[PDB]
């Protein structure tokens, strides 16, 4: 992890 | 490669001390630091943090000069570290992206991108604005209906950190989805100066394969505009006649901000201002302009023009001129009169309540040296991107509205203060006096920080000041803050929190 | 370390290339070169001059772009290497000297030696213009009393030069003794741009063993100014009160231009112009500063206005104000209106006749937008130099005259022409319309070229106007010439010949 | 106007 | 005046 | 009036 | 094989400066040079241009001295380069043309053309003009009815030139179509002198392959020629005998003056003038010759004859008289009379009022001690010629016209120019004074020069002077003068300007 | 006087 | 603000007097004066020499006791002004510089500076050397390579002086170029103690603008110094390796003693003497030290180490030891045995002939206690000022040469007077026993005075004792010395005449 | 050495 | 007058 | 000097 989204 | 210049540090018995403790473009705050401390490289910005974190001196940067509020020179700030002498604009091999450096000015950036590479940011406007600010907190400007925010070419920012420990750390933060400070580089697409730590660095790049050419990695200016400024006469400008304008306006706006729109080659500024002798930004007006490049050109603007003025009487409409890209030299910059600027975002026009309440505050400024409400061109190639994937969540928004007095003599701040507050909160008072994210509005940009955002005699919404900056972006804001400057070393009125 | 900017050819279909064909200072002239060449390196100039001496196209290095002549915009000049790109200020702890490009202009050379190391040169006021004319033409300003020519500091040059068989080479002669290349060294300390080679980098250090801290390497800056401007009126002035001011002015500059002065921290100039409307250095007035340091400043000030406003009725004169050294940024700008300036040195004052001819042209000047004789404040420290030492041949001077008009509107060049011309040839009407060195005059200044002054029309003397403006250094200037240029690639009106 | 300044 | 200029 | 404040 | 004589520099204290400065014909005209220039060789004549341009000198050539107007002889004119030392009349075998320097006389030429080869060129009578000013002005005499004008011979002009550096510059300037100076060549077949450099040869040729054969190389002359004038009394020359004669001989003129006439081969001219006793040109009179080779001539004569004098009492024919080309050698004259002389074309007859014009201001002349009208013989083979073939437009005129004033006392100059112009100006009235082309008139002819002609005062046509002359070619010559005299170092009061 | 001339 | 300690008038009934009077360093020098004055401020100095005047006694001011001469012990001295009690170290802010008051040893000097603002003076190492006579005398020591003598920081005195009248008066005499006392200041920058007046206050500070920050107003000392004593043994030492030592050290000191040397941070002391058992002085070594903040410094040791004993086996060379500024207390000061110096300047190495005496007298030294001759590192950073700028002449030297003897027992003060004098006569025999300024030498220093250079028997140079001292620096001493002293109340053995 | 004394 | 001195 | 060696 470390990125965000939202997917 | 020469040595850098630098450090030095500046004390009060300095000659230097005076010019670099009045730098700050708003002559409404002073501060008197205990000393200003000039860095001429990465590891000077190192050193001259862990000498305030040592100190326990309260510090903040200066790049540019420009910030809204007090976040710079205010009683408090002990130290200031400011980044004039970094200014490096450069292609960088090792990262296939241009360097640019804190202590750059817009205008420095715009002629060297320009001769060296035909290439430009669609960054603001004003020639001295400071890279070190204007881009970690979302810059924009005329092209951004056409290229975006400045934020959608960040590749990369160096950043000078302190960790739980006290220690200066450097890191290097690119958007590689695979880069384990990637966070990092998020928060600096719109979060705004002061919060994480020095900015050292920037990269700009197209997101993008375009090869290793650097003449392809930002984008082209155009090489022309033409141009044109509408002029209003306040004589004959009835409330039927004002209001009809900012309904055609609006309308306009919202019919004209997609990113398939012939128009994102398009931009101007309403400008409703009382008309200032020694002040030609004054009076009310609207500059527009729009890329020559296209055949439609002259179409584009004679249309938009024709929108905008159908059933204003006082209309003046001059011929257009055409003019280069960059032909007279931008700006210069420097100290100001004292100015307090208020914004908000729009989705949809002023309504008419809105429009009304503009209106009633604009006829009733006696004593008020300059105020002013600009309606500002946006959207267009900005809104292609998703409200998560920059530290900007307002995606979908046609205009930034500005709410601004500006004052010649320190005594009249009170009575220009209760003006533009009043015209503000005139505006916005169906929702506590300020822009809550509705239908309507979006909030507020954080490179128009206002402090009345945070205080509670004049935001009644309960909407916190960080949800109308951040939106849904301020929790993961507030966690990159906390991972990066666990002990809040970088903060001031409007800072992310721990 | 990044690798440099450019190369670039700008040819006409280029959207750079009116920006560049049109960044000259003075709208009298323009050419319409084939290319304009961006560099920013030693090498890509090397390569840049091999080029044009390959293809036989005449060439022009632009720097500032503040030439007062047509030596780089003119229809005969096909290729111009532009220097825009070429801007290092640094200490350069191999010369232990400052490293300076040609690209720079004053205003940045001001402030970045200011900012990192409290020093600065004593060049010249104009902000915008470029390092690479300024210096090697013999550049002065209002500290030039206090500190001598920026050439007094010049340690170095690198230059490209042209050898007999058409090659480029790079050369850095400094002034050390035992210099090989000493010579070419000499004729940068005033010889004038466009005639040896391209100067690519000056280093600049005062002449003292002073060891190696870069900040008693130049003269440090006055930390403030007492500053007042005198205005006079012309309404109220008499043929004899205009007399009198002028032989006040003059001869207090005969007595107070030694070298062990304590005027040596005071400079004035006399502007002796019409008044135009939104033009604030226009009119009759006479602006002053002295360095504020020593206790006796405001004193020195005072004795130097009442000597010369002695009997001078139309006289007003302020309160000084005390300002902080570059405390505004010098204001430059770019490509401004038409006009001519004449020049001569003064080493006693303008005669009787002499005044009675300025008083005559300036008080016939119907039809003219700007006209104006300047008696700029020189002499002190340039006057410990010998005048073979340099290639400033004129080191007892106490004034630089000027002869000043401009015009607004392209047709009416002729008429300002003439004025400008008469004016100059009434004053010098004694030794053939120019000013030969004689008891009172000394020739020319070589940064204020005038064509004029090779024009055996205009020039009658029977003086060449190689030895007004280099009088008993232009032998050693023309083998300098023959040595380094043996082709002749570089010219133009006002050029060395071998 | 759209310009900047102030001069 | 003294400084440069034009405004 | 209609100054205000709070300084 | 010799070198040449000169060069010479003649000043003031030098013997021959007087001889000299006093050899124009006009002595209406003086000025006082700094020094006249004798010059031998073409090498010469570059080296005195050269020293004019370096010291600034106004500069005229002499070659006859025969101007009609102040070219060379003026208070201005500093320098005069005197071609009397340039005299070869040659065949040159490498250009297989003549070769004819400018400072032989036209009595020089033909005697010499005539011995050597029993060729001749068609120029003027007067047998001291020189070749110099009257080639490349369009010279034309007795036989250009017959032969042309001496310019359809013109093969090549080598020139001295100035070029925009002020270095001197020979050229060879060919007839030859793509010859790259073909121009040059062009705007001396009737630009005039003093306008695009110094000529210092000209090569004189029939256009037709020939082979290499000297003798039909130019024309020949005839063997013999039949001449005879016709007297008119003025004490019985009534307005009604006056307007007679005047219709007869224009109509006369407008009938038989094309390239396929008989009357080719005869010449006239109408000398209307006071009589002057001792000037044996003065007088009311028609000479008239005509090429007795031809077995028609005696018959010529006599019809030209009766047809002029048909209905006119006071004519008086005497017996006609046979004579050998040649048989007295060509004069003359020296310096001679102060006088003016303004000139026309004609296409047709002067109308009835311009015949009244004529005749009102010869019967009203006292204090005029000669004033004449003189109606002079052209077309014919002149006329087979396309107007911008050559520098001469008019190619289909039957006269030229002179209105000519001469006084014996310089205190008398303003009563004789009022009354020639008075003159001119009545004939000229309906089109400003000035023959403007029409039906009637088609300017004027540059070898008469006439100052007036650009006067606004005396010329109200609003025509300027250079259309009267050049009419169509102005253009042209226009370019030719600024591509070969940028620097407009040859000039006068009626030469093209760049 | 002290100016000169010639008129 | 407390009242100053005495006056007390010493006489010989009192038990501070024979403390007083034996507190000379050189016990060979006594008197018996009839009081010892105690003075405690400038008033009461001034009461003093005026009571001495007054009652015509001799006088001689004592500070710290170190004179190598009889100045101020002796029959004849009837007064001692001892300046024991003005002790006073501080920053002044009225002179901007720091006040030191000549009681105070060289010891007190360096701590207090050091420990209140972290600077230093570049003199003496002996710790209880006076400031009253080493400072006027031209001090110099260790850091003087870096730095200069003591007298290019001394920016004003206070001196006590006596008119023709006999009065005395407080004089303050500065730096400043316009100083009406400007003479007397520059007198006492090398011109010596006991000439013009008791000196009661020395200001000291950099002659640079540095502002106001007393921590720039005098050099920093070195943090930390890098040292070692290279020991050399006697038996065995040849001639030839003698020779060869001393031929090495003198060539080193001759390459690198230049300004701009990185050696201007080392100094030496190569000292050739018996071996003395108590004596740690004593012997034959050459101590070093150089600046240890610049990291060069343990390379620029072990160079110099290496050309030094090139070819000469030293007895020990020990690792360096890095020790801190004043790490611990110079030592004292009191009453030494009886000793005679003589000395000279090196501006060369000594001559392969003077070397030879050198080790000819140091090999016979039957009966001496202690002989020895020192060479002793100088120039650097001294020989940046111009001889005539201050009373010091020499100015390129890169050696001060003592030689020394010393004795136990009075009884064998003449041959050990005897043994020295040899051993300076025979070096300097070929310019008359002495250091006649030439290509080696150049004089002698005042601060190391001896008597013997103005005996005719043994100078017989014919240069007298004060060109040796002063060389051209005399006639400008006299003049000072005539104006301040008219009476000649100060005077000794070596005192300048006026 | 280098110190001064006398021990 | 017109030229000064003082002689 | 001019000489030679080495001592």
């Amino acid at each position: 992890x470390y990125x965000x989204x939202y997917x | 490669c020469l040595p850098p210049a630098g450090p030095v540090k500046v004390t009060p018995d300095d000659p230097r001390y005076l010019n670099l403790k009045l730098r700050g473009a708003n002559s409404r705050f002073n501060g008197e630091p205990d000393y200003i401390h000039l860095v001429g490289s990465t590891q000077q910005v190192a050193d001259a943090v862990e000498e305030t974190v040592r100190t326990g001196k309260r510090v903040a940067v200066r790049s540019g000069g420009h910030c809204f509020e007090d976040f710079v020179d205010n009683p408090d700030v002990k130290v200031i570290i400011d980044m004039s002498l970094l200014t490096e604009i450069a292609y960088d091999p090792s990262m296939n992206a241009f360097l640019i450096e804190p202590g750059n000015t817009l205008s420095e950036v715009y002629e060297k991108l320009y001769l060296g590479w035909n290439v430009t940011i669609p960054g603001g406007v004003c020639g001295g604005v400071g890279v070190g600010g204007h881009i970690c907190g979302g810059g924009y400007g005329p092209l951004s209906r056409q290229f975006g925010s400045v934020v959608d070419y960040l590749y990369a920012v160096e950043v000078v950190v302190v960790n739980k420990q006290g220690k200066a750390r450097v890191i290097v933060a690119t958007r590689e989805r695979d880069d384990p400070h990637h966070d990092l580089w998020w928060a600096h697409t719109g979060g705004g100066g002061g919060n994480f730590g020095v900015v050292t660095k920037y990269w700009m790049r197209v997101p993008e394969d375009v090869g290793r050419n650097p003449e392809r990695l930002l984008p082209k200016p155009p090489a022309t505009l033409l141009t044109s400024t509408v002029t209003f006469d306040w004589a004959g400008m009835t409330e039927a006649a004002f209001s009809r304008l900012l309904r055609n306006h609006g309308e306009w706006y919202e019919r004209n901000s997609g990113p398939d729109s012939p128009y994102t080659g398009l931009w101007s500024q309403l400008m409703i201002g009382n008309e200032v002798p020694g002040m030609g930004e004054s009076g009310f007006m609207m500059p527009i302009q729009v890329d020559a490049t296209r055949p439609d050109a002259r179409r584009l603007l004679d249309a938009h023009i024709e929108a905008v003025i159908d059933g204003v009487p006082p209309a003046e409409v001059p011929e257009p001129i055409e003019q280069r890209w960059l032909a007279s030299t931008p700006g210069r910059g420097g100290r100001g009169p004292a100015s307090k600027t208020k914004a908000g975002y729009l989705r949809k026009r002023l309504t008419d309540r809105q429009i009304q309440a503009v209106y009633e505050n604009m006829t009733h400024m006696d004593g008020i040296d300059y105020g002013a409400v600009w309606l500002i061109g946006y959207g267009g190639k900005v809104n292609t991107v998703d409200p998560a994937a920059t530290a900007l969540p307002q995606r979908d928004a046609i205009l930034k509205v500005n709410y601004i007095t500006g004052w010649a003599n320190p005594g009249n701040e009170a009575k220009h203060l209760t003006w533009v507050r009043k015209l503000y909160a005139d505006v916005y008072a169906e929702t506590g006096g300020v822009p809550v994210p509705n239908d309507v509005s979006d909030g507020a940009y954080i490179n128009y920080p206002d402090s009345d955002l945070a205080d509670p005699g004049l935001n009644t919404s309960g909407v916190p000041w960080h949800d109308l900056y951040y939106k849904g972006n301020h929790p993961r804001l507030r966690k990159v803050k906390a991972a990066y400057d666990p002990r809040n070393h970088f903060h001031h009125a409007l800072s992310i929190r721990p």
